[PDB]
């Protein structure tokens, strides 16, 4: 399944590699 | 950036140690692995697709034959282009 | 014991600091780090001795059997009366046992030391074949199918990789009989069609040539030699029972992921160089992508530690590889034995892969799988090998990411990268 | 058959060189995110960045009002904060 | 580097056995080690 | 700027016309190159 | 001249530039 938080925090960890915490 | 991350964490906490959500792990890993295999591979796809000049027929449309004894003058010159230039039938190829 | 120690230390720290996840990650003070009470001719000889090391099991077993056999036959000379006489004359079961001697055999023993230039090597090699007929037969079957690419020679390797390499440390008698009878049938049919009275030819594998029987006398003789050896020594619905006995049982636990992935890496090296060295390149690019896909799936199956998943994936892989390699590619491009020695070699490496996966499925995953493949001993070699493995692009990249995706962890990706990099540097 | 003269320079150390170049360069760049990531870990794992945030905002605010000496003194404080990680543990410790 | 090595191996070991809280506490210890070079002199001092 | 191939006149200097009934022989071949090849006057362009 | 240790530690310092101690 999915959610609305799942994609959001996927984007969070996708901008979490390049940038700091 | 660190301040925004701390504020977001405070607003929406996570308990004293929980399995990282399987969906987020799968999505993020899939995205990263797809990118890191695209960079590895698509160069090969382009490099072996550009060098794929497909067989295309190049039929000689005009044939010319000349017979020139020494340097005097062509005894016999001829050019036959449309009608006398005919390709084989397949069965003629089998005959050959 | 290790977990007992760690939990004790954590309890001590909790009690000391007594005096919602980012909070527990960001909880470190100097009180953690305070002292917790600190608590050149010899090369042939080496080859011969190494071969003897491989075959010592069968050598000792055969020595015991023959020592028993000499007295057995000398007693049988007259009548042959008592089964207990042959055992206790010189404790029913024990591997390596020693009792009194017999002069004839001990005289015969040192006779081999008389010949020591090459005859020792020949004896050791033949004895090695005798000790690995079970593997000689698989190698001959795979080799025979590597030449003469045809469904008639394709129904047998699928059996070898799906049934004979999965059952029980002795592949059942029914399989050896199946392979022997099948090769009888499919050499008789090949010879029958070799006749001149009869006129696809290549796919069905009944074509007529000068060497119509190719590696097919060798395969039959290998099968029969193995049956003979397994006969003189030892003993010689249903699918659901076979699977259930495969899963639930007591077995030794061994890990061969290092070698499995090494075989896949050699396979991609083969694809790369048979792409560069020569249509089929449009097939080997797709095959390269499928190699990446199957490495990733295999890595996931290894981390998650699912024997059943590995079984299903190995069935799918063997069927798809054989069907593709022997039908789809030979239509898109040329034959695989007329040319494309690269294709033959790639298939052989993938066959090694399949044998390793079948061994891993038989033996079942162990505990303690994590930990790098090169960092078990801090010798002078592991450092160079580890640095080299780090130097190749996109492995530690993918190793870190895939180790994260399929391991149960509470850390985000950046924290995981921090831990893995700290460990690499510290090692 | 006829092929466009788009062959250029083919495989055999002609075009494999550019592919190796691109894969090696992207490999190094991407390893840029995974290799020296442990070093800058004292500047990116701060629990509570409220105090440094107030200091930066005060540098900006005092630069705004054409008041300048205070900017140099506040900048001195900030530089000595990033020049001494034990005081940047004392100074970004999670408020009790 | 014996002590940091034991800490990393303990993070791996406790991640192995599906035991998770201890992983976060050990990771906290490791991060605070790399976040304080004076304690990484105290903590990687050549054992007497 | 590199992709700015400026308009440059490329006038055909030789024109040849041939009439070949079947494949027997050109009944009438002709080539007129310098004098009979003349460009328009602007007013002739307006006429067109 | 040469040795077996000489090439070994040459390789050591050749992997000593890229990587840590």
């Amino acid at each position: 399944c999915c959610e609305s938080s799942d994609c959001l925090e996927i984007c969070m960890e996708c901008c979490g590699i390049c940038f700091p915490s | 950036i660190i301040k925004c991350s701390r504020e977001t964490e405070k607003k929406y906490p996570q308990p004293k140690g929980q399995k990282k959500k399987k969906i987020v792990k799968y999505g993020m890993g899939g995205l990263i692995i797809l990118f890191l295999i695209a960079i590895i591979w698509f160069p090969l796809l382009f490099m072996s697709l550009i060098r794929s000049v497909v067989g295309v027929v190049n039929q000689p449309i005009d044939v010319t034959v000349t017979l020139k004894l020494g340097g005097y003058e062509p005894l016999f010159t001829m050019s036959a282009q449309q009608p006398s230039i005919v390709p084989f039938t397949p069965q003629a190829y089998e005959e050959l | 014991r290790q977990m007992k120690r760690i939990r004790a230390k954590q309890e001590k720290y909790r009690q000391s600091q007594a005096s919602d996840h980012a909070t527990v990650i960001h909880s470190g003070d100097y009180f953690l780090f305070e002292s917790d009470s600190e608590e050149g001719q010899a090369t042939v000889d080496g080859l011969t001795r190494w071969l003897r090391a491989f075959t010592k099991h069968h050598r000792t077993m055969s020595d015991v059997l023959c020592a028993e056999r000499y007295l057995l036959t000398q007693e049988l000379l007259r009548v042959g009366e008592v089964r207990r006489g042959v055992l206790d004359q010189l404790a029913s079961e024990l591997l390596l046992d020693r009792r009194l001697h017999i002069p004839e055999l001990e005289e015969a023993e040192r006779f081999e030391a008389q010949q020591g230039r090459t005859l020792r090597l020949l004896r050791a090699g033949y004895q090695c074949v005798a000790a690995h007929s079970e593997l000689l037969c698989y190698f001959i079957i795979i080799l025979n199918h590597m030449v003469t690419a045809s469904a008639a020679s394709l129904v047998l390797p699928v059996l070898v990789f799906l049934w004979a390499m999965l059952t029980i440390p002795r592949p059942s008698k029914r399989f050896w009989m199946t392979a022997i009878v099948f090769t009888e049938v499919m050499v008789v049919t090949k010879y029958l069609f070799q006749f001149g009275f009869f006129p696809p030819p290549r796919i069905l594998g009944l074509e007529k040539t000068d060497s119509y029987i190719k590696y097919d006398l060798v395969q039959l003789m290998a099968l029969f030699f193995h049956r003979s050896q397994l006969l003189c020594y030892g003993l010689w619905p249903l699918q659901r029972f076979f699977h259930d006995i495969l899963h639930t049982k007591y077995r030794a636990a061994t890990d061969v992921y290092a070698l499995m992935f090494l075989a896949d890496i050699v396979d991609i090296i083969i694809i790369i160089f048979g792409f560069w060295a020569f249509q089929v390149p449009q097939a080997f690019l797709f095959m390269l992508l499928v190699q990446f896909g199957t490495m990733v799936i295999d890595r996931a199956l290894y981390l998650r530690k699912t024997v059943l998943g590995k079984l299903a994936f190995q069935v799918v892989l063997v069927v798809a590889i054989h069907i593709w390699m022997f039908f789809i590619l030979p239509a898109v491009t040329e034959r695989m034995f007329s040319q494309n020695a690269v294709a033959q070699l790639w298939y052989f490496v993938k066959c090694i892969y399949f044998a390793l996966s079948a061994y891993q499925i038989r033996c079942g995953y162990p505990t303690r799988i994590l930990g790098n493949f090169l960092t078990k001993k801090y010798n002078h070699l592991n450092l160079f090998l580890f640095q080299g493995f780090r130097l190749v692009p996109f492995l530690v990249e993918l190793r870190a990411v895939m180790d994260w995706v399929w391991t149960d962890t509470t850390l985000s990706l950046s924290n995981w990268m921090c831990v893995e990099d700290i460990y690499a540097n510290i090692f | 058959k006829v092929s466009p003269p788009s062959l250029g320079f083919l495989a055999g150390y002609g075009i494999v060189g550019l592919y190796v170049s691109i894969v090696l360069v992207v490999g190094k760049f991407v390893r840029g995110f995974f290799s020296e990531i442990s070093h800058s870990i004292m500047f990116e794992e701060l629990p509570c960045v409220d105090r440094i945030l107030k200091l930066c905002q005060d540098i900006f605010l005092v630069r705004e009002t054409r008041e300048l000496e205070l900017e140099e003194e506040l900048y001195a404080k900030l530089i000595f904060l990033y020049r001494s990680p034990e005081t940047m543990i004392k100074w970004t410790r999670e408020r009790e």
